[PDB]
């Protein structure tokens, strides 16, 4: 039943304090903490992602955690800055200056049981955990590092809880820094042993999508934001609001992920939208299939799809979606793996977000997932092989196999993604 | 005496179970509260109702039921609906968490935690009966708690009660309404560890369900509501032999003696007419002869196979309403001369009949409409191997690359337990193929 | 005759008894194999993850070595 929801660093309390903005606008909840809705169905699984507090109030079950507290002293600032439980707020005053070393192994580590302390306070008082989803960037230090520790230290307490993940992928369009390849290869190494299911939300990708799609001149960090809470408000849907279809994190796990590895889903969203003032369900239907709408830079036709789900919002003809999957599956089945029959899924919820009649979001297993992993180890392989910047690492005090180590695991999961695109039925 | 408990397991259970329950009510005179003015014998009775109904001293009519989910939002809407006084709290079982569409987590994981009180409320209701003739187990074959705590419940029944009769109705997958892409996984699990456990199974495919709402009842994207009218339909015309008394009813065990030829052969294929809207039915009653052809027009069946493609090995007609033995056996007649049916070598042409009076009753606010005379054909036929098939070709196509397989191993499950369920698939459907050779 | 009736009644126990013992053995047998098997997987997921902590210590004593 419950989630604790975890935003680690600058970009996952960017990204997770919106969550709770949108999520809490569907939900009828104000930035008080107050119910003022109009459909029972609001409320009916509100006990998910909100804590029913003293004197009929709604608190998010979030801990936002960083290692400088200049982002969090902003989210307080914020809108909803309010809704929070105050305890909630952990954070230390030192930074990690984005390096995965220091979220990791020092500065995060010493600030690390501090935070166990209130994700075990959340845990104590859940009816029946179902598990927790962790909203971070893989380019920085404290949700790259930090936000990888903490992940490692809860499945130790928590072993057989869904560990969920938003890791916001490192692009060179977005950010200047030179040391994100090698926070994204440290942290891809430890999603893969130790998350469940992991959302791969590349910035290239969000990027594009705002300078060539949504025609943006100069966009930023708030506009590729807008991209990502309407991609974490579909993925959520069938959790928050009564359903049958991928209901919980663990059937969503079952139901996505054939192989443990195997466990980084492209989301993909449409209608594409921009925070400005300004679609049928063959439309949506084919949107969500077209590499102009993926959450992560990759081509869905240069990879196969091992599995998929469909979130439709609003109301339209249950029989329309019903012939509109059934024609994108059939005129696209060479995209499809075989070997897995009726992979794709789907999943339709009245409640339509704000702003749209209607919605489509896609959460898909694609092989070509593969795309975005050797764009970062290129990226790496670029600075490894020159040894450059390891002084930032090896002084905070790893070793060079840490970086060996990792950069086979991540060029394993490519050979992974490739094995099962080209494996045969017959 | 001849009491029955009925156990519905997971939400496929659940809710076929409520609309089962909604429905025998009515055709009994049972109101939402559990009261009965039909009934005279206050506190008891040996009447032919009591093998479904227990009777409390207040006049209160309780079914012989018990509700199993592993999560509580299903059986919550139990505790609250219409029929939230027809049931002692007692008899309605939750757990916190699922089984998350997995065999083991049902079967082993969560299903062991809930096991034992579960046997006790059953072993409550036994204790009740002054001959309990056996159990009829509502699931779904992929769904978690349907499938692993079904086979665990089935392995535990045999034990606590012997060779007592264990029937079920299996819900069989279907992409329309699937949940699950692991349902072939947990349809063959389930499938192989019951094998040995049931006595008589009636597999329900529903998609088969899907298309008679579309196609007879007119219905554009049917729900699991309309879905359970029907099969609420059916699983009454089955139970109708044990709920009332007549001189031309057959007991279900009869049927059961010509449907079982060996203890592995115990899918009969269920046919329904008539399914037709109100609208269509309105100035155009169907007789004895149209009901009983239609079962023999595969658009009519539970589960989609050809057994004009196969071989019978029996046929039971159970009617329902203003139906008399004349026309019943003229219309048996015209189909035995019209040569249509093609038996193994080695059973008699035969055809078992049962009638029961009381004609279908239908729900208020339903597609179905109330007709004179109602019959449910139930069939051994080779045919319905093609269903085990379909569930085995598709097991086949994940298994060969071991997909999901680790969701199954990480809750105890060897990879050695799958590969011998298969193995048991392979012969069950070699088993179908055998009988349908003619002898040497 | 009255023999042969004795011994029929006397089978048709013994294959009842025999089943609902198989039955039993078959569970506990299955019950038992599914708690070690569980049980392992956790024991060798938190060996990995206790493997994880012994690194991190490693880590930060290589860092203090410097100083
Ligand atoms: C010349 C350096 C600039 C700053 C930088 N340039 C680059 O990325 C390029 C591609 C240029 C060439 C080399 N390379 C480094 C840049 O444009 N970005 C980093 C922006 C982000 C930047 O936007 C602009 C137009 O510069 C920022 N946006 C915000 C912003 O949205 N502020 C919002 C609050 C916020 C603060 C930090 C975070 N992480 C999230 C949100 C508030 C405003 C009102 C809004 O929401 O738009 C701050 S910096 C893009 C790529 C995402
Ligand atoms: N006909 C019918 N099928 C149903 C119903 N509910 C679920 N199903 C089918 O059953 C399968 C899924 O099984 P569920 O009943 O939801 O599973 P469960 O037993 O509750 O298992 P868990 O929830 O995983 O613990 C799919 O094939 C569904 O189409 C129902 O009310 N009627
Ligand atoms: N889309 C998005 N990316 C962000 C945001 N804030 C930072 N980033 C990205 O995060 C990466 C650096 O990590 P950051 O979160 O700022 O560092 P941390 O505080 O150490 O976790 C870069 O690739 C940035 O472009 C944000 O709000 N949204
Ligand atoms: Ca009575
Ligand atoms: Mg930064
Ligand atoms: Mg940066
Ligand atoms: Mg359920």
């Amino acid at each position: 039943r419950e989630i604790v929801h975890i935003q680690a660093g600058q970009c996952g309390n960017q990204i997770g304090a919106k969550f709770w903005e949108v999520i809490s606008d569907e939900h009828g909840i104000d930035p008080t903490g107050s119910y003022h809705g109009d459909s029972d169905l609001q409320l009916e699984r509100i006990n998910v992602y909100y804590n029913e507090a003293t004197g009929n109030k709604y608190v998010p079950r979030a801990i936002l955690v960083d290692l400088e507290p200049g982002t969090m002293d902003s989210v307080r600032s914020g809108p909803f800055g309010q809704i929070f439980r105050p305890d909630n707020f952990v954070f230390g005053q030192s930074g990690a200056g984005n390096n995965w070393a220091k979220g990791h192994y020092t500065e995060g580590a010493e600030l690390v049981d501090s935070v166990l302390d209130v994700v075990r306070k959340e845990s104590e008082s859940c009816d029946c955990l179902q598990g927790f989803q962790l909203t971070h960037s893989l380019g920085g230090g404290t949700g790259s590092g930090m936000g990888t520790l903490l992940i490692s230290k809860i499945r130790e307490e928590y072993p057989d809880r869904i560990m969920n993940t938003f890791s916001v992928m490192p692009s060179p369009k977005v950010s200047d820094t030179v040391v994100e390849p090698y926070n994204a290869t440290l942290s891809v190494h430890q999603l893969v042993e130790n998350t469940d299911e992991t959302y791969s939300i590349d910035n290239e990708a969000l990027y594009d999508i705002c300078f060539r799609t949504l025609k943006l001149t100069t966009p930023t960090y708030g506009d590729l934001n807008h991209l990502v809470s309407a991609t974490m408000s579909g993925v959520t849907t069938c959790l928050r609001f009564p359903g049958q279809l991928n209901a919980d994190l663990r059937k969503l796990a079952v139901n996505m992920v054939p192989f443990p590895r195997l466990h980084f889903f492209m989301p993909g969203f449409a209608p594409l939208t921009s925070r400005g003032s300004q679609l049928t369900v063959p439309e949506l239907t084919q949107q969500m299939f077209d590499s102009k709408n993926m959450m992560a830079a990759c081509d869905p036709r240069h990879g196969r799809y091992l599995t998929v789900a469909a979130v439709f919002r609003g109301r339209m003809s249950m029989k329309e979606v019903d012939e509109q999957m059934l024609n994108v599956q059939n005129k696209n089945s060479s995209y499809f793996v075989e070997w897995i029959p009726n992979n794709v899924k789907t999943a339709v919820c009245d409640i339509p977000p704000r702003g749209l009649k209607m919605s489509a979001t896609f959460i898909g297993n694609s092989t070509a997932i593969q795309e975005l992993f050797k764009r970062i180890s290129e990226q790496f392989t670029a600075m490894f092989r020159r040894k450059a910047f390891l002084h930032w690492y090896t002084g905070e005090g790893m070793d060079e196999m840490e970086f060996t180590e990792a950069e086979s695991n991540m060029n394993d999961l490519v050979s992974e993604y490739q094995q099962y695109q080209d494996a045969t039925a017959d | 005496m001849r009491e029955c408990i009925s156990i519905h397991v997971g939400q496929a259970g659940v809710q076929i179970g409520n609309a089962c329950w909604e429905l025998y009510c009515l055709e009994h005179g049972i109101q939402p509260d559990g009261q009965m003015p039909s009934d005279k014998t206050i506190g008891g009775g040996d009447d032919s109702f009591n093998t479904f109904f227990s009777e409390t001293g207040a006049g209160k009519h309780v079914p012989r039921a018990v509700f199993v989910d592993l999560e509580p939002t299903v059986i919550d809407e139990v505790r609250t609906g219409t029929y939230r006084q027809l049931f002692h709290p007692e008899q309605l079982i939750t757990g916190k968490e699922d089984a998350a569409n997995n065999y083991a987590r049902g079967h082993y994981t969560i299903g062991k935690e809930i096991i034992d009180l579960v046997l006790d409320r059953i072993r409550k209701l036994a204790d009740q009966c002054t001959g309990l003739q056996g159990f009829l187990v509502f699931h779904s074959f992929g769904g978690g708690t349907g499938s692993g705590f079904t086979s665990l419940l089935m392995e535990r029944l045999s034990v606590d009660y012997g060779k007592k009769s264990k029937l079920e109705f299996s819900i069989y997958p279907a992409p329309q309404v699937s949940t699950a892409v692991v349902e072939p996984y947990n349809s063959i699990l389930t499938t192989h560890t019951t094998l040995e456990h049931s006595d008589c199974a009636f597999m329900v495919d529903n998609e088969a369900i899907y298309d008679i709402c579309r196609r007879n009842l007119d219905i554009e994207r049917p729900t699991y509501t309309n879905l359970n009218r029907l099969i609420g339909q059916i699983v009454s015309s089955i139970t109708a032999s044990l709920r009332f008394d007549g001189a031309l009813n057959v007991d279900l065990t009869e049927f059961q003696t010509n449907l079982v030829p060996y203890p592995r052969i115990h899918f009969p294929l269920a046919t329904y007419a008539p399914v037709i809207s109100a609208e269509k039915a309105y100035h155009e009653q169907l007789s004895v002869a149209e009901i009983t052809n239609a079962c023999f027009e595969p658009a009519n069946q539970m589960v989609k196979c050809d057994p004009r493609h196969g071989k019978y090995m029996a046929c039971c007609l159970l009617y329902r309403g203003d139906v008399v033995p004349k026309d019943v056996n003229a219309a048996i007649a015209t189909i035995k001369t019209k040569r249509t049916i093609q038996f193994v070598d080695w059973c008699p042409t035969g055809f078992k009949v049962g009638i029961n009076y009381q004609p279908p009753t239908v729900v208020p606010g339903g597609d179905l409409a109330k007709v004179q005379r109602a019959v449910c054909m139930l069939s051994n036929t080779t045919a319905i191997a093609e269903a085990w098939a379909r569930l085995d070709h598709k097991f086949d196509l994940m298994y060969a690359k071991r997909a999901f397989v680790h969701w199954y191993v990480g809750e105890g499950m060897e990879e050695g337990e799958f590969s011998e369920a298969r193995e048991d698939m392979a012969a069950l459907e070699k088993d179908y193929e055998e009988v349908g050779v003619d002898s040497v | 005759k009255r023999e042969h009736e004795r011994e029929v009644i006397q089978k048709a126990i013994e294959e009842n008894n025999n089943f609902i013992k198989m039955a039993k053995e078959k569970l506990a047998q299955k019950m038992e194999s599914n708690k070690e098997n569980r049980e392992a997987h956790l024991a060798a997921m938190l060996e990995r993850l206790q493997e994880k902590d012994k690194h991190a210590e490693e880590v930060r004593k290589n860092k203090e070595l410097k100083e």
